[PDB]
DNA sequence: TCTGTGCGGGTGATTTTATGCCTGAT
DNA sequence: ATCAGGCATAAAATCACCCGCACAGA
């Protein structure tokens, strides 16, 4: 029995649960704005097949494969972050299609895991896009057997307009979202010059968007946020006074209310204010809602004045609310508080490694192909000798040592072999005994058995022609892709192209209006 | 007090307000966010109630969902406080599930109704709600269908839409009545066959379609009745791919004299005797696949082809004529069923099942008083007896 | 609004739930002796590749998969199923391996998803046998795009070596568990004689076998439920009255308990049965099961007699239990109460018939197999004719119907051709303008795109012996399967070597004992 | 009065029965099938406890589980019926998970015992059991790993099991004392570079093991560093398969007359200079890596190779060699890591954590008493903020 | 002459803790 | 000046009905 002090004890315990909530629970990165929950979710569900232009799938098929391969945490809780993801009033853009009931702004409840079908949305498809091209890192599952990406390859800057909200040990955050035509604007402005200010980069993006419209009301808390990282905006619903043609008689109609606000609540609460007698004036409160959109229908007393009793509901419900911004992010490993120009440089970093990390990949393949394509059309010239020495020999293998023996005279090919100089197309693995040396071809122990696999329709007249046009095609893409890591201006005039056409191709408009006090 | 869980309208005459009953939180949901919010109301229900005929008087008052229902609707239960004009919706609308356990709790909710609230039965206050089943997605229109019935009419409407029949090359083709009358008798004898496999077997009753027909003076010489069974039995060993053996006998008998042909076979391994005795000559089945094969005995010779729209293919028999015209017009068809009201949008469930302008409904009356709760005494009763002989009888009326 | 009657709404409502029951929830087949549910989380586990052999597999996964695809009904209720084919004391033959927490004999229940491991046993391969080989019918989905099968071709005899147990409407099954090495010798005199009467088949099945042993008291009730099918029995339990050396005093061991019988409660009745005072001579009462088996303690008061108290706990405490049988099970889609020889009447047809639908299988893919070599064995006696025209074609179509349009000659191979006289070998939808006429050969369309996909490493001098071996062997497997088909003494002749094969592979003892009254 | 899920012991003498806490049914149901059921005692808990520290002492006792554990002990609650004799197991063992949801209640679970009855801490009647944690099956042999250190020390030693490290043909091999030095040095030296990784990058640093060393006599003429630095550059070119440019630079100071040479490399297109000064060459971190490369530039001419057991494989580096002997031990081995006592079979947790004879067992005591609720009072507390000091510092620390 | 109870395969619902920052009600 | 609630990922539990057949208790 070896004694231990209590205070070791409660110090090594209670660290190694405080790390893991920061890095592994909560907190999002700063490249892909996601947490660990998200990631396994989209990644089981490109994994089946679940595109946007097929059919609609189960949720539990879904739910299962991500418990049973991926996350062994629970089964509720997984379910639960798939419908955060399909609510029109909850994120700015969605990224799950979903069918069939998955609940209300009335705070409704969804469905069960039997009833509802669910596919990925379109713009979920530039998350991950060039993934199997390696461009990120894989990691281990709980018990081997299975790899998950470490980051998403993502095209579109995530963080910015969607948001973020967690509670960790010590810390926690609260993003708003932005709009994707603005945060695309000031990211080629960025990429145009290097040192922009905080001011400059302000007239590009004015301030947050919400899905709810609405009003904000007040530009002082926004640019506080901008430079610290902390700050405080308030937000206003929209509504009217409006008067009768004959009578004297006003009502008030509400168009639009608040981020984060349940509806059925404020009316109760506006109900028991009046019971209550804390707001003088309302002799009728109803909801007619219908397809066209909210109208909320409140009743004025002929004695009273419309435009005091609008002054005092703001005062009093929750027809004015506040948010406390402040931003962290894990930021290579550990948390950090950033500002707004913080997050955008951390995003053209994370696609200038994408870029460098898919061309390299394309031109070994592309060399790689080249290399065979050669062997290929090097032994249709030599068609009889070939078949001669293939039938004197006993076994395969014997046949495969006699190929690589001699060397083999070249003919109707020099010309083709020739326009490939300066050894541009050779695999950077390949011996120098190897290759073209004097006329003659030296062959290799893969390029062997590429012969001893060709099938008896290739001796056609129509094929070789298309194998000399795939050559060519090769030795050009070989060209461009050198081209594009030699310099790096071209590295960033290929960046540019892909970000004004996500621009073109997702636009929106702008949806809530920002005025002053 | 009046539950939590319900979601009442802003109309407080009664006669102008209704009350529908659903199966959860699930369905509940779905039903809030399309109705009218002006004058129809939502009731949840937890699941499977209690039955009333098997529990006594004091097990039922203590239950919580009999309670709510009971109190939702305010007329009261008893005698001593059962004044039944206190009634605060003059509609109550039934609106379970489309499966078989939809199908359960409608019978204890109507068993509830007549055993407990009579009058409210007999003055027409109970609807049914009938939700669709089918949704059907041809390329660009969809449709829904009410039943199977619909749906095989729907299914043969759509095989029929391209039927160009071409007996042989330079003859006119058929189309329009003949081909639909042709296929609904077929698929009527097919149906027929199919009821009749548990005493002769199928491929022996499809092979008499295309025979010489026999008749009843036909039985009184022995060659003519050999060479029929003899023509039967050559070619069913000609045509046979699961490896059987056909024979044939004569079976000459002495008092009423016939001649009747006696079939035999050996599947697995064992033997079994098909007697076709003066019974199955002179019987209403015989007449039924003699009638079809008047009609389909010839009528394709060769170069025989059909066209639906514009792809021709050769065929040799009215079956495969029949496959390929099916098999070309299931190529761009979607089809879904249903099996909750979970399952559809708050706009879908409006515009089908509660739009009171195109919406189809029924409601319950009594026919008989004394031969009503006869049934409910043998159906939801104590004894086992009676409902184990009122199933087994209804099974051999089906088949 | 077109009205309805009361009675016929209640009479067609009532009926479609009663069928669906009876025939798709409960009441197993006789020939398999499985339900529903239990057939496709087999069927689940069989496609996964969970064997005996390999690693542990969670069973979140399994539960995932069986709900995701092919049973949409709950969640809980899968799980609760699993885990009765892996319990000890629930089962006589296990079906499911299992390593955890799968509960105990004192009420403990077992642990949640995400801590047990399961796979098949070896014991279940036998039952799946000869899936793959068009053996029985496979019906559709809830929502199509998957195939379940209709019925299991089992090798192994159900619903006798182990029970079954329902409850459906109007009806419920109560089947006790028996022997395997009884029922196949039962099995065995069936097919040595179909005429074995109730009386000559019970000198090999004496009697049931529980898996927790016990004693079976009494014969009267065996015989009558195995000529109708219904009828009571005892359990006893198993225990003895032992005396002290030097001493007087006397104690009760008991070393096991009957079937169905939890042991915490029957612990907690003797103890309550003493504080009430209705049973006298108990002073103490322990439990010391340990690990070599089952021991309960029960001290005896000096002024009492330990024979009397042991008789008296027979007819008080659950000591001795009842057994009541009653045989339905499902027969050509109806239920029907049957006796012993209706049951082992159902096995024997349904083996007939699975052998002579594997046999067909067998054969139909062999004669294809030989006719595809014998297509490829002509075209390598002609090589150089057969280069020079696939050379001098454009396209590989022009060059496939350059090969149909003339016959071949012959060479080499007419003495392998020769011995497979008598249209043995030739497919059954082949015409009779294509094959072997004169001295020339004909091919196909099929058998002319087999040559333009041969590899270039088949003109070794190794392979061809290799294609003649094979086509010897192919035509003597044709041989043996039409001798298969052609009688039905050796049709039961293959029976019977695969039951006494079961029986040597998977032989037991029996447990419990019978004796009289 | 006494628990319903607490399952007792027979033994009714305290000083000789010992009470076990875990965490739910599913470890529950696993411990009590595998105890002595004479003297060792069952509670399961229902989650995370209350924080005694953040609630007040009404909160405290309307809570259920802390209730539960207080008539479980039978000590008492408070200062009038707090008489610490009457308790009723001198042993009390907490064995939670092995996860880190297991840390978190094993936190509140010791800061109720020290802030509601410390004698019971002072007298020492609280231990903490130590399960296993990993499952090795090397074939046909199987053995329990405690943490991760003693894995590594594991698959060290089944890596170097067969250890033939030939320098040259027709000479003397190295084998037992050199080999795990060897191993451990070079294993110690990558593991301080991979925490270098935040200021210098990993390519470089392990380039100068193989180069010839510095001096600081070295730095006072040009030609000498200007080679050193051109040499280093030239076959970083060479064996770089990123597509990465490196340059390099003199940088001539005139005060404290020295010559730094600079390091240049581009990445994705970005530039950044890694200056080595004068405070590198003479650090500690320097020497390492030289004491390192004195034993390692040289050693493996042409014609060299290795064998483990049976199979001889050429190798050209000592990394490459080290592979290959790392990855042939990994064939035929199978780990598993447990996450719960749920995952266990009754048999194997006994063998393990609950026999008395083969248990390893911690027992806890105080050290200073002012310096522990110190650190109660910063950990579990309201404020947030020496919270939030505290574990910023701490993960400095380790980097 | 009643009234619970348990066996297996189906339906539906529900409450209590940690961790951080801001509000309203007392 | 103190207390309770609502925002997203994580832990742990429990209770009420339909359906037939035999038995213990009152
Ligand atoms: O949780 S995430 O970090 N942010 C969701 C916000 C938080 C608050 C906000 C919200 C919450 C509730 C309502 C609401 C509730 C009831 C009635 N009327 C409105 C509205 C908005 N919704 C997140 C979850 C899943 C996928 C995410 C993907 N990219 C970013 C964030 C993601
Ligand atoms: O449910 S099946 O029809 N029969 C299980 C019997 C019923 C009763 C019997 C039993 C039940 C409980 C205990 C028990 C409970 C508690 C304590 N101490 C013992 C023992 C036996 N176990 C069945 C289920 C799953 C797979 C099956 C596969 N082939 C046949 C039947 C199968
Ligand atoms: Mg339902
Ligand atoms: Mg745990």
């Amino acid at each position: 029995i070896t004694p231990v002090n209590i205070e070791e004890e409660l110090k090594s315990s209670y660290l190694d649960y405080a790390m893991s909530v920061i890095v592994g629970r909560a907190l999002p990165d700063v490249r892909d704005g996601l947490k660990p929950v998200h990631r396994r979710v989209l990644y089981a569900m490109n994994v089946l097949g679940n595109d946007w232009n097929k059919a609609y799938k189960k949720s539990a098929r879904v739910v299962g494969d991500v418990i049973g391969k991926y996350h062994p945490h629970g089964d509720s809780a997984v379910y639960d972050t798939i419908v955060r993801m399909a609510q029109p009033f909850s994120l700015r853009y969605m990224l799950v299609d979903g069918q069939g009931n998955f609940g209300s702004i009335d705070g409704d409840s969804a469905a069960a895991m039997r009833y509802t079908e669910i596919r990925l949305a379109k713009i979920a498809h530039e998350l991950m896009a060039d993934l199997e091209k390696e461009t990120v890192d894989f990691v281990d599952n709980y018990d081997g057997t299975e790899k998950i990406p470490d980051v998403m390859p993502t095209k579109i800057p995530n963080l910015l307009v969607n948001g973020s909200s967690g509670i960790a040990v010590g810390m926690a955050t609260n993003i708003p979202p932005h709009n994707l035509t603005e945060v695309i604007n000031g990211c080629l402005a960025y990429i145009d010059d290097e040192d922009i200010s905080i001011e400059g980069l302000m007239e590009h993006i004015p301030g947050p968007d919400f899905p709810t419209a609405a009003i904000i009301n007040g530009r002082r808390g926004i640019e506080e946020a901008y430079r610290t990282g902390r700050g405080k905006v308030y937000i206003r619903a929209r509504a009217e006074v409006e008067v009768d043609a004959k009578t004297g008689r006003e009502t008030i109609i509400v168009h639009e209310i608040p981020y984060q606000v349940n509806k059925a609540r404020l009316i109760e609460k506006i109900a028991e204010l009046v019971k209550e007698k804390r707001v003088e004036g309302i002799s009728a409160l109803r909801d007619e809602s219908d397809k066209d959109g909210m109208r909320i229908v409140i009743e004025v007393k002929r004695d009273a004045v419309g435009e005091v009793v609008l002054n005092n509901l703001y005062s009093q419900t929750q027809l004015q609310v506040s948010f406390g911004i402040n931003m962290v992010a894990l930021h290579h490993g550990q948390p950090k508080i950033m500002n707004l120009k913080d997050i955008i440089a951390a995003f053209v970093r994370h696609r200038r490694e994408v870029v460098t990390r898919r061309t390299i990949f394309e031109l070994r393949k592309a060399r790689d192909r080249a290399h065979i394509l050669e062997a290929l059309a090097v032994a249709l010239a030599n068609i009889d000798p070939i078949i001669e020495l293939i039938r004197h020999a006993p076994t395969p293998a014997e046949a495969k040592t006699a190929l690589v023996a001699n060397p083999w005279q070249l003919g109707n090919v020099a010309a083709m072999l020739e326009r490939a100089g300066d050894d541009a197309a050779r695999p950077e693995w390949l011996e120098p005994e190897f290759g073209v040396r004097d006329g003659l071809y030296y062959l290799t122990e893969q390029q062997a058995q590429a012969i001893l696999d060709l099938r008896l329709q290739k001796l056609t007249g129509l094929e070789h022609e298309k194998l000399l046009d795939e050559y060519k095609e090769l030795l050009d893409q070989i060209a461009e892709l050198l081209r594009i890591l030699g310099s790096a201006d071209r590295l960033m005039e290929v960046i540019r192209e892909e970000l004004e056409l996500v621009r073109e191709q997702f636009g929106d408009k702008r949806r809530t209006e920002i005025t002053a006090n | 007090g009046l539950p939590g869980k319900l979601a009442d309208c802003q109309e407080r005459d009664p006669a102008l307000s209704e009350l529908y009953l659903v199966e959860g939180d699930s369905a509940g949901g779905s039903a809030k966010q399309g109705r009218n919010r002006k004058n129809q109301a939502i009731l949840p229900l937890k699941g499977k109630i209690l039955n009333v005929e098997k529990a006594r008087f004091d097990k039922m008052l203590s239950s919580q969902e009999v309670a709510t229902l009971i109190t939702a609707l305010g007329c009261g239960i008893g005698r001593d406080e059962y004044n039944p004009d206190k009634l605060r919706y003059h509609s109550i609308i039934i609106m379970t599930d489309a499966d078989v356990d939809g199908s359960h709790i409608r019978t204890l909710l109507l068993t509830f109704f007549y055993r407990q609230m009579p009058e409210i039965v007999e003055r027409g206050h109970v609807y049914i709600a009938q939700p669709p089943l089918y949704k059907v997605k041809k390329g660009k229109q969809e449709q829904y269908i009410k039943d199977d019935e619909a749906m095989d009419q729907y299914q043969i409407s759509i095989a029929l839409d391209g039927a160009t029949l071409h007996t042989n090359a330079s003859a006119p083709a058929l189309a329009g009545e003949a081909l639909e009358k042709l296929v609904s008798e077929y698929n009527a004898t097919q149906k027929m066959i199919n009821r009749m496999e548990r005493r002769y077997p199928k491929a022996m009753l499809k092979e008499l379609i295309y025979q010489p027909t026999l008749t009843e003076a036909d039985l009184s010489d022995e060659q003519t009745v050999t060479r029929w069974v003899n023509a039967l039995v050559s070619e069913l060993n000609d045509k046979e791919q699961h490896g059987s053996q056909w024979k044939f006998d004569v079976h000459t008998n002495a008092e009423q004299n016939l001649f009747e042909p006696i079939v035999r076979v050996r599947t697995h391994g064992v033997d079994t005797d098909y007697p076709l005795d003066h019974e199955f000559i002179t019987g209403g089945e015989y007449r039924r696949i003699c009638t079809l094969g008047e009609k389909l005995r010839g009528l394709l010779e060769e170069d025989a082809f059909i066209e639906r729209g514009e792809r021709r293919q050769p065929v040799a028999s009215f079956e495969q004529a029949l496959d390929w015209l099916v098999k070309e017009s299931r190529r761009g068809l979607s089809i879904q069923r249903y099996k909750g009201l979970g399952e559809m949008n708050p706009e879908q469930l409006w515009e089908t099942t509660m739009d009171p302008e195109s919406r189809r409904m029924l409601r319950v009356t009594v026919k008989d008083a004394i031969a009503a709760d006869q049934l409910f005494t043998t159906l939801m009763g104590d004894a086992v007896e009676p409902r184990r002989a009122f199933i087994e009888e209804n099974a051999l009326k089906a088949a």
